[PDB]
């Protein structure tokens, strides 16, 4: 999900409605967004909308905050201020879970939100001991498409060789993509024949 | 009413284009217009309304605003009447309370945290090469400034020109001497 | 080039029991721990060998089978 | 592609008020509007339409969740 | 392809004709040339040419 | 405690107990530290951000200072008592001096931790601790951006010859047209301190994309010349 | 430009061998005096705003592009005047409507 | 092959849309500073391309561009009789009666169209301004053309030419033939030696016609550009000429220079037509690290919602229609023009457990179940015999 | 002259770019092709 | 971070492969950097600011004290 | 036309929600995607025809009753029209109209049938030169299909009503502006390309500073010569013309001056510097530049690098650049062969160097007077009077979208397509009876 002011983060936690932070007046939100997002992107168009939204879902209002309008900050925060809230769009809230209240009011307001379309469910894959091959190389086809696959490439190998891993190396390369027995004559160096059964 | 016949006509109007009616054409403008006034109906249905934030003192649109706005300063703002540029580096606190007989401690930025505690506050800034308050630069006078950061430019110049050359040295605050050099 | 034998087939490698997923914050594991999800849990699979030590120990894993968690859906 | 039944953050049921309010809203904007188009309504710099009393009047409670959603979901019916 | 002219007619170097040149030459000419005993001349040319075994080309694109 | 700190309380953990108990209390701190800010609350609103009036005119009086010698090097370069040091030329060295010269003083704070109260404000929270953020970030979100620097030069006039926008004429000596921002991200910036603002982000996204780029064949070479 | 007169092309100068001859491919030959006996210069000033700006000096005053500042013009007495720089020697001109230049171009 | 064409992925509406206002450079380029500087945001764009939107990751940072809300990319135009017109004129010269030696001896301008080099006249300047008023009049020259008058070498350049970019830019009239009479009044008055002659000078006034009545009309929609051309109170302006241009950069610029005489605009501009569309959804933008901008005209063109409107007569890959959409509590003028996509969530911006870390989001789970953000994904199989012998079954 | 059949087809596509003629075989400075990463995993070198 | 990155995740079946594992690739290991010998790991935001709060000396409110209930709430 | 004065306007009160106004004017005026329609209307409407008709005209001659040494083909196309897409029911229909939704569930391409006709000429040239015309008028017939834009004027939804398309399954409010090809939707982006008729001056960063400049005669659609300007490192300044004609050929300049008239040097040095008697360090170093190219020697044109001869260096240069001419002696005996290639090289160079121009013979002095303009501006730029073009600034660039690339592309698949196989099929035919 992102914000209008793109702000992308994964959705990670199910939280039911009686876990939510709850204000004074039963105002709980939707997404919990970290504060530490902000001020390294300075992302301000999103805070400003979260404290013109309070004021106009108040009012019952829909407002224009188009770019190079004019704007005037200390005066929206008034304009909340004379709806009723606070200077700042910030209220007292309770932990939904033990019931406390937290020691700083929080901001929270209505804050336009978009889900962008990748999605888990898509791009998850888990692949089991088996299923499809290359004819050429013998290895695992390519993706999630061809039904089989995911590459440990040649960084991979190196984080591996960097370790000291090796065994590792030997499962994932041999034991799992083209693992093979090959002979050679030992007295001649060229590549030999060999079958235990015939 | 009027949807049910807006889709009948369409209707007829599609099946009539399918088999090419003589005056189709103008029968789609008229129908076209007719469509679109009926879309500008359903438009305003569509309409969840728009409050434009009004200035109190003027009824349109607010248009105050916090920009920067330029305000030209006169230049005691950042010299002294000297000519050299103001190190804003000591800091003025007062006591808030009228018994804290120190009062008025001026420090440095490294000495605060040794020696200012929270009974007291911070007032305008010192200058610390022409000793003037930071709210107090407008006591200086202009003409002054002016004029020895001119004569100081000037003298820069000819310093850094003749750091090795003759007529015919890093510090400049010998003074009376660079004027007899300068005007020879 | 990237795409060649060399360094597609022979530095890199396509492998099989390996599973790629979306990451997200968990404030109750261990750093040295990964949440893992049980649908992926149930698609790889872990080779236990079956000796005198462990038979006690794997017997639960076979008897639960392909139905209940944790099962197993493979002896050699 | 309507207004929720219920409010999406609380749950309270908007959506009992939704039908009277879709057209109570377009009366109002009728009576509050001027010599502007429908699709230039969203423009006018001289126009303030609010909502409160209405809301109000619907029994909906001073709820910035409820409102939010009440006024701002579109309807499929309007655009399609 | 190779060519040779003469101070003059510039008759084509055939591979045949090309074998019996490589073949006249000796072992320790290739060798004080600082070339292997293993890099022979008369390796360059081929009479029976090797197919690669069907395990690198298959199909049911080169093998055409 | 901080990630990457060198000799924190979990290095020395590390040293005297070993990685994995060093690992054990990191997740042990960050649970007393996540369950105390449960039961205490923390947040950043858009009133941490917004400066007082009294600061709003303070940062104004700044920044009109900084365009008060950015103007006075323009008076000098009009009576062309510019004279630029030996290998330099009259342009790089009044580019020089303006680039010196537009540059946010340390007294730049002042107004803005007036403005701020340190025992309450997430935003000054967050950036003094170390968390997250920087204080040129607070001064950006604040106070002011400032000169906008691409290869550490202004906005050279690329529109035509001698002119940097449409919006600014040529030959425009005030500081300004060649990338000076006035506006603070809370202020809200104008049209053309948002395109300058725009060239500079746009920059730096083409310079991440040629990080990712060229550290890759650099990474292969150097991996395949010391792997043996 | 040393043109043959006959057939009106270009001939070398082949300094030889005392003197210096301009010979045609046709064969005319035409001699030299004094003034031909330059071969090639290279004269360092970097200055070309006596003819590299020379057309866009005049036509600046009529440029509504070009800034003005607040001073007025000794010829005609017009209290604005816009205002050139040119060149890494930052230049600066100032120039009106009315063909004043400011001792400069 | 010059055909530059992307498949339509219909994301939503404003994807739709922004894929057809796009300009590719569809080029090749090296390693080179060519490659960065192509990517900037050059100092032409503002106005015809947007200054924010472009791809925030890989390669194609900068690659593909947008057209600005306003730009609009001309038709070509009536060059035969532009041209006969400029024949007729008394002040161009035809080349069949101008020679080389006359173009320089007389310094002669040089008069292109299209890049055709025809005629020569006295003084460029006056040809450009005089053919300026005439498109403003709008009959004898379309108010499409472009009347660009390279001041460094004195050519005139008329393009009718298809392609090119323009935009409508309000026109910014003033009392400078006024004030430059009282200015030799009050010089005469100085001469003569009048103490006050400050009395003879009159205020320089420079302001646009546009007024707030012809901001209702066109509300009202009984005023169109078309009118606005046609009565000279705006005017269209292309990159050839926008380089002749001082384009005020709003109303309050202008209004602040109401009476300065060393600021003529020849334009004002309204700010918001420096941004695409895309980049318009994202409020308060001017407020936002514009990075962050860029950023949003990604995810808003990536975000679900009503991808189409006759989604159900339609089989298409990888789909996602979201069932309930809101206009934003603060809009845009994007969203006139465009479906909005998303919701108005509740959103509290706390620390709750540590769970939204690094750029999580705790999400409650009632808001998920209630509807929030939820919709229908399709997927389509299509498998076509390869001949008689395969069949269904 | 005014056969229109031999003519180069290559022709109608109008140069787009200064130099089409200008080869020099450089890798490109965007290109990933020393570093082994998937195409589905590309969104990790997603700034933010 | 959690933008949207993926990352890959595979179980080592083999006997061999499980002990190199947990003996020598736990991440334990990585605590301390290769490159720079120093730690990596450590409290981030959240985790930072929620140290500062806790450790300090004085809140809005007072000292910054808690009653034997809510210090076994913090363990 | 005079205007209020502006001392009365009154605008204090105006907002900048009140600008937004005229924002949303600008943009109905546009419609948002209105150039893409109007460029395919005005592709189908103009270019099509005025490309099928003025520009693929044909005019070769094939040998193969003894007396018949060659045929000498021409036809040309007055018709070609556009119409809706159609599919044929059941086989044996009529051939009914095709509905956009039909189209991309069935897999079908939104394309519309191209009618057309021809007239054609077949002469036969006998030996001893005797003649027969053999001539037919070519009924309208359809062998093409050109894929059709949705919402332009030959898509059907173009007379659907917003409640028709609702119920046929378009999307009412979306406007269209892309193209269905097997089951899918295209969009032909705005290409970005730059500006013809301008000259494009970069430096080539054994070369020096080059000079581009694309020459395209008329309108969006005539297909344009592009001729490239170098100064070289060795002194020579050599003019490269590339066009369906022409093809990598290098020439030296006052060659192509001369081929034209004025073989005088002196009049070439003063096209390109304007005026040889004046003074001044530009002229100067002009003159200097100008006679070191002319004195170069240049390992091609070397046979004509001195002659003043106008009809020799025009049949070199047929010679050289003209196909079919294997060996270049045995035409040379027959006066009436170096007629011919003589008079086609010149008609070939009329048409192709610097067409917009012109493209007839009484334009080559103004054409030679630009060229010179061309050169002058050039060797400006390497005086560092002037800077490189700007590659990446919009003064000289174009956005050509759907109709102006489609046509490019159209005319070069038409080409393939429809005349080689036309001129096999005369040339079969020619060889069976
Ligand atoms: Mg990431
Ligand atoms: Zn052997
Ligand atoms: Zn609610
Ligand atoms: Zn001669
Ligand atoms: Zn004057």
């Amino acid at each position: 999900m992102s914000s209008r002011s793109g702000n992308k983060g994964i959705a990670a936690l199910a939280l039911p409605t009686s876990d939510m932070p709850f204000t004074e007046d039963g105002l709980q939100p939707d997404l919990i967004v970290n504060p530490h997002s902000h001020p390294s992107r300075m992302t301000n168009g999103q805070m400003i909308e979260t404290t013109v939204g309070l004021a106009n879902a108040l009012q019952g209002v829909v407002t224009d905050g188009t770019a190079f309008l004019p704007i005037n900050v200390q005066l929206l925060s008034e304009r909340l201020a004379q709806e009723g809230l606070r200077f700042n769009g910030c209220q007292k809230m309770f932990n939904g879970q033990t019931g406390e209240y937290f020691d700083a009011a929080i901001f929270i307001g209505p804050t336009y939100h978009q889900r962008l379309q990748k999605f888990v469910l898509d791009d998850r894959y888990a692949v089991a001991s088996y299923g499809p091959t290359d004819a050429l190389t013998g290895q695992p086809l390519d993706g999630k498409r061809s039904h089989g696959g995911l590459r440990l490439g040649e960084m991979e190998h190196w984080v591996l060789t960097a370790q000291g891993a090796m065994q590792t190396i030997i499962e994932k390369s041999h034991d799992d993509s083209d693992g093979c027995i090959s002979y050679i004559c030992r007295n001649c160096g060229e590549p030999a024949i060999y079958n235990a059964s015939h | 009413k009027t949807s049910t016949l807006i889709y009948l006509r369409a209707y007829e109007l599609f099946l009539k284009y399918l088999q090419n009616a003589p005056n189709f054409n103008s029968e789609l403008a008229e129908f076209k217009t007719y469509e679109n006034a009926y879309g500008e109906q359903k438009a305003l249905l569509a309409q969840q309304g728009f409050y434009n934030i009004f200035d109190p003192n003027t009824g349109r649109a607010d248009q105050r605003t916090r920009l920067f706005e330029y305000k030209r300063l006169p230049i005691s703002t950042l010299y002294d009447e000297r000519g050299l540029p103001h190190k804003w580096t000591i800091y003025v606190y007062k006591a808030v309370d009228s018994s804290q007989k120190p009062a008025e401690i001026e420090v440095t930025r490294k000495d605060v945290i040794k020696k200012i505690d929270n009974h007291y506050a911070l007032a305008d800034l010192r200058c610390s090469v022409c000793h003037v308050l930071q709210h107090e630069v407008g006591q200086l006078n202009i003409k002054k400034v002016q004029t020895a950061l001119k004569a100081s430019l000037e003298f820069n110049t000819f310093y850094a020109f003749y750091e090795s050359r003759c007529p015919k040295y890093i510090i400049y605050d010998h003074l009376s001497q660079p004027e007899l050099v300068h005007d020879y | 080039r990237k795409e060649g034998r060399i360094r597609k087939s022979l530095l890199g490698s396509q492998v099989w029991s390996i599973s790629r997923s979306t990451i997200c914050g968990n404030s109750d594991l261990h750093l040295d721990e990964v949440g893992y999800p049980i649908s992926f849990a149930r698609t790889l699979q872990v080779a236990e060998t079956v000796q005198h030590y462990n038979i006690n120990r794997l017997m639960p894993y076979f008897l639960n089978g392909k139905r209940q968690y944790p099962g197993c859906s493979r002896v050699y | 592609m309507l207004i929720p039944v219920v409010c999406f953050t609380c749950g309270f049921p908007i959506g009992t008020y939704a039908a009277i309010f879709d057209k109570a809203r377009t009366e109002y904007i009728k009576t509050k509007m001027g010599g502007t188009l429908p699709q230039n309504i969203p423009l006018d710099a001289s126009l303030q339409i609010e909502l409160k009393d209405l809301i109000t009047a619907l029994g909906i409670p001073m709820r910035v969740c409820c409102r939010t959603h009440l006024i701002t979901t579109l309807d499929y019916r309007k655009y399609y | 392809t190779f060519w040779a002219d003469q101070q003059g007619k510039i008759d084509k170097l055939y591979p045949q004709i090309i074998r019996e040149i490589f073949s006249r030459v000796t072992y320790d000419t290739v060798v004080k040339l600082g070339r292997s005993k293993n890099s022979h001349p008369e390796k360059l040319v081929l009479k029976a040419i090797q197919i690669p075994p069907i395990s690198i080309r298959p199909g049911i694109d080169i093998n055409n | 405690v901080g990630a990457g700190s060198s000799g924190g309380i979990y290095h020395l953990i590390s040293r005297r107990y070993g990685p994995q108990q060093a690992l054990k209390m990191i997740f042990a701190t960050q649970q007393l530290a996540l369950n105390y800010v449960r039961n205490a609350g923390f947040t950043v609103s858009t009133a941490d951000m917004l400066l007082t009036p009294e600061a709003h005119q303070e940062v104004q009086e700044i920044i009109n200072e900084l365009l008060l010698e950015s103007e006075e090097i323009n008076n000098r370069l009009l009576h062309g008592d510019i004279m630029p040091p030996i290998g330099l030329t009259t342009h790089d060295f009044y580019e020089k001096l303006q680039l010196n010269a537009l540059k946010f003083p340390d007294r730049i704070l002042k107004p803005i931790m007036n403005s701020i109260n340190p025992e309450t404000n997430g935003l000054f929270q967050m950036v003094a601790t170390g968390a997250k953020g920087s204080n040129p970030n607070m001064i950006h979100i604040m106070a002011g951006i400032g000169q906008i620097e691409i290869n550490t030069q202004r906005i050279q006039p690329q529109f035509s010859f001698g002119r940097t926008l449409v919006y600014y004429p040529r030959f425009a000596l005030e500081a300004q047209a060649y990338g000076f921002i006035c506006n603070s991200y809370i202020a809200g910036l104008t049209s053309p301190e948002f395109i300058f603002g725009e060239m500079n982000g746009r920059f730096d996204l083409i310079n991440k994309a040629l990080s990712t780029s060229s550290t890759g064949y650099a990474n292969r070479k150097a991996i395949f010349g010391l792997q043996s | 430009m040393k043109i043959c007169k006959a057939c009106s092309s270009c001939m070398v100068r082949t300094y030889v061998d005392g003197n210096i001859i301009f010979r045609c491919s046709c064969g005319e030959s035409v001699q030299g005096d004094s003034q031909n006996l330059l071969v090639s210069s290279k004269v360092y000033h970097t200055g070309e705003m006596e003819d590299k700006y020379k057309i866009f000096i005049k036509n600046a005053p009529f440029d509504p592009t070009n800034c003005q500042i607040k001073k007025d013009c000794p010829n005609c007495h017009l209290d604005y005047l816009t205002q050139i720089c040119i060149g890494s020697q930052k230049i600066i001109i100032l120039v009106c409507r009315c063909g004043y230049m400011s001792n400069r171009g | 092959n010059r055909v530059s064409t992307q498949s339509l992925e219909r994301k939503n509406l404003l994807n739709t849309i922004s894929a057809l206002r796009t300009v590719n450079t569809h080029n090749a380029s090296k390693q080179t500073e060519r490659a960065d500087m192509m990517r900037r945001v050059h100092a032409s764009y503002p106005g015809y391309i947007c200054v924010a939107q472009s791809a925030d990751t890989g390669e194609k940072v900068g690659m593909s561009k947008q057209l600005a809300i306003t730009a609009n990319v001309c038709t070509a135009g009536e060059v035969l009789s532009l041209k006969q017109r400029l024949l007729s004129d008394p002040a161009i010269q035809q080349l069949a009666d101008v020679s080389n030696k006359d173009i320089v001896r007389k310094g002669l301008a040089r008069v292109f169209i299209n890049g055709e080099w025809i005629g020569c006249c006295t003084n460029a300047f006056e040809l450009a301004q005089r053919y300026r008023m005439l498109r403003r009049e709008g009959k004898v020259v379309h108010p499409h053309t472009t009347i660009y008058w390279d001041s460094m070498v004195d050519e005139v350049e008329f393009w009718l030419d298809v392609g090119r970019l323009t935009r409508p830019l309000l026109i910014v009239d003033n009392n400078i033939e006024k004030y430059n009479q009282a200015c030799y009044k009050a010089a005469e008055a100085r001469k003569k030696g009048d103490k006050d002659w400050e009395k003879h000078k009159i205020p320089f006034i420079q302001n646009t016609r546009f007024t707030p009545q012809m901001a209702k009309d066109i509300l009202a929609g009984t005023l169109t550009l078309e009118d606005l051309v046609a009565q000279g109170i705006c005017e269209f302006i292309t990159p050839e000429e926008a380089e002749n241009c001082l384009v005020a950069f709003s109303i309050i610029e202008l209004r602040k220079h109401k009476h300065d005489v060393t600021r003529r605009f020849t334009h004002v501009d309204v700010p918001q037509a420096i941004l695409g569309l895309a980049a318009l959804v994202s409020p308060y933008a001017n407020c936002t690290q514009p990075a962050r901008v860029t950023y949003e005209t990604n995810q808003g063109r990536q975000t679900g919602g009503w991808y189409c409107f006759s989604w159900p007569y339609r089989v298409d890959m990888n789909r996602f229609f979201q069932f309930y959409n809101e206009m934003p509590l603060v809009k845009t003028i994007a969203h006139n023009y465009v479906i909005p996509n998303g919701l108005n969530t509740i959103v509290a911006y706390m620390i709750y457990g540590g769970y939204n870390q690094e750029d999580s989001v705790i999400v409650s789970q009632s808001f998920i179940d209630r509807g929030g953000f939820a919709g229908t994904f399709y997927r389509e199989e299509k498998v076509e015999l390869e001949s008689d012998i395969e069949s269904f079954g | 002259g005014e056969d229109s059949s031999m003519d180069d087809i290559s022709a109608y596509s109008s140069p787009g770019l200064f130099g089409e003629d200008i080869i020099d075989r450089l890798d490109d400075p965007f290109s990933i092709e020393d570093v082994d990463i998937s195409l589905d995993v590309l969104d990790n070198l997603a700034p933010q | 971070d959690f933008d949207g990155d993926q990352m890959n995740l595979w179980v080592p079946w083999s006997v061999m492969s499980r002990v190199e594992a947990e003996l020598l690739c736990s991440v334990r290991n990585w605590f301390i950097s290769t490159k720079s010998s120093g730690p990596v790991n450590g409290q981030v935001q959240d985790s930072t600011v929620g140290s500062f709060l806790l450790t300090r000396t004085n809140t809005p409110m007072g000292k910054n004290v808690m009653n034997k209930l809510h210090a076994m709430g913090l363990f | 036309i005079t205007y209020g004065p502006i001392e009365t306007v009154d605008n204090e009160e105006l907002t900048e929600a009140d600008m937004l106004s005229f924002i949303s004017a600008a943009v109905n005026s546009t419609g948002l995607i209105g150039y893409n329609i109007k460029s395919f209307d005005d592709l189908m409407d103009n270019g099509i025809p005025q490309i099928v008709k003025q520009m693929f005209n044909v005019d070769i001659t094939y040998k193969d009753d003894k007396l018949r040494e060659s045929v000498q083909i021409q036809f040309n196309f007055t018709d070609v029209n556009i119409e809706r897409p159609q599919h044929r029911n059941y086989s044996q229909g009529n051939k009914i109209n095709l509905l956009p939704n039909k189209a991309r569930l069935c897999g079908l391409s939104y394309s519309g049938p191209v009618n057309l006709a021809a007239e054609v000429i077949l002469t036969a040239h006998y030996s001893n030169g005797r003649q027969e015309v053999k001539r037919a008028s070519i009924p309208p017939f359809q062998v093409s299909t050109f894929p059709i834009m949705r919402g332009s004027n030959r898509c059907h939804t173009h007379h659907l009503s917003k409640t028709a398309k609702k119920e046929i399954g378009e999307d009412p409010n979306e406007p269209g502006g892309y193209f269905i090809a097997r089951g899918g939707e295209w969009v032909v982006d705005l290409l970005e390309n730059i500006r013809f008729n301008t000259l494009h001056i970069h430096y080539h960063t054994n070369e020096i500073i080059r000079g581009e400049f694309i020459s395209q005669p008329g309108g969006a659609f005539e297909n344009s010569s592009q001729i490239i300007i170098r100064y070289m490192t060795t002194g020579a300044i050599t003019i490269e013309i590339n066009s369906t004609k022409f093809s990598k050929l290098r020439i030296p300049w006052y060659l192509i001056f001369r081929m034209f008239g004025m073989t005088g040097d002196d009049s070439i040095i003063e096209q390109v510097v304007f005026d040889l008697e004046s003074n001044s360090l530009v002229n100067t170093f002009m003159i200097e530049i100008l006679e070191k190219s002319i004195h170069v020697l240049d390992p091609i044109f070397q046979p004509v690098q001195h002659e003043l001869n106008r009809e020799k260096i025009i049949q070199f240069l047929s010679e050289k650049v003209s196909k079919f001419v294997s060996n270049p002696s045995a035409y040379k005996s027959d006066e009436n062969a170096v007629q011919y290639l003589n008079e086609r090289q010149l008609t070939i160079l009329d048409k192709i160097l610097l067409p917009h121009m012109g493209q007839t013979a009484d334009t080559r002095v103004r054409k030679l007077r630009f060229l010179g303009l061309l050169i002058h501006k050039i060797l400006l730029v390497i005086m560092n009077v002037f800077p490189p073009t700007d590659r990446d600034s919009y003064r000289t660039k174009r956005v050509h979208g759907s109709g102006v690339s489609l046509a490019k592309a159209f005319k070069a698949i038409f080409n393939t397509s429809v005349i080689a196989p036309i001129i096999n099929g005369f040339k079969e035919l020619l060889k069976q009876t």
